[PDB]
């Protein structure tokens, strides 16, 4: 075996590179990307950006963010959302202006609760437990402009409230952070966002760093 | 005494978890031992007792 020691010094160079690369990637965080169609998901990974699988990197004080945007696949979701089990965020964008909007392609489905109904078949899918949902409900403005009209109980007949914006927009909030049936274990972090320089970056690098340090205390059992 | 069968009839609310478990229990039976040390001192020196 005088040539088969080289042949060992390669596996041991291989299993160097492949342990480091490992680590660097583990190092990383990954968050999925998820929404209806024109759910405004364009204008949120702009600004992150600014600051198939389509991957976009960014990086936001180090803690460098690796992010998946799934959109592009009209396929079965069942056999494809096994993967990502390993995302420590999941980034879930929805527009309010949804409300008013009665159809996709689909049967005059309302786009809302479209939207809810594919929020609860990820939320709940028991591939996902321990991954958190970062709740975009992004176009605050459009919503505030339709809201004064056209009142939320086209969508929500239940809803009581007088149509001002904020009974309207923490309604949708507790609706939908209600539609999270394990509570216990999950998190639902809202955000309101628009197309302008929130702090929906910022937003994302704290509620990813907070979802980082409870998933680190559940290791050691602190919490 | 007290504290020790505190956290063991009460091992799994979230502000023992906040405690650590079981290094909090070593603190603590470090404490006890450091208490007993007193009682040891009082004793006749003899022989045994001065090497504890």
């Amino acid at each position: 075996s005088a040539e088969d020691k080289a042949a060992v010094e390669r596996s041991k160079m291989i299993d160097r590179n492949l342990r480091e690369d490992g680590e660097k990637a583990a190092k990383e965080v990954k968050l999925l990307l998820l929404g209806a169609g024109e759910s405004g998901k364009n204008t949120i990974v702009k600004q992150m950006k600014i600051i198939g699988i389509v991957e976009t990197h960014f990086t936001f004080k180090d803690l460098y963010f690796k992010m998946f945007d799934v959109g592009a696949q009209r396929s079965e979701r069942k056999k494809w959302i096994h993967c990502f089990e390993g995302v420590t965020a999941i980034i879930f964008c929805v527009a309010l202006s949804d409300y008013d909007l009665v159809l996709a392609e689909d049967e005059e489905m309302n786009r809302m609760h479209a939207s809810m109904k594919l929020f609860d078949s990820i939320c709940n899918n028991k591939w996902f437990t321990e991954t958190s949902i970062i709740l975009f409900l992004n176009k605050k403005d459009l919503f505030e402009e339709k809201i004064k009209r056209s009142p939320l109980t086209i969508c929500y007949p239940e809803y009581t409230g007088s149509n001002t914006y904020e009974e309207a927009a923490a309604y949708i909030q507790c609706q939908f952070e209600d539609l999270n049936r394990r509570k216990d274990t999950k998190e639902i972090y809202t955000h309101f966002t628009c197309s302008t320089d929130t702090k929906n970056v910022q937003f994302v690098f704290d509620a990813v760093t907070d979802v980082i340090i409870k998933n680190n205390l559940k290791e050691c059992g602190l919490y | 005494l007290f504290v020790v069968i505190t956290f063991v009839r009460y091992n799994d609310t979230p502000i023992v978890k906040a405690s650590g478990r079981e290094l909090s229990y070593v603190l603590l039976a470090g404490i006890f031992l450091c208490y007993a040390t007193t009682f040891l001192m009082i004793a006749e020196p003899d022989l045994g007792t001065c090497s504890l």
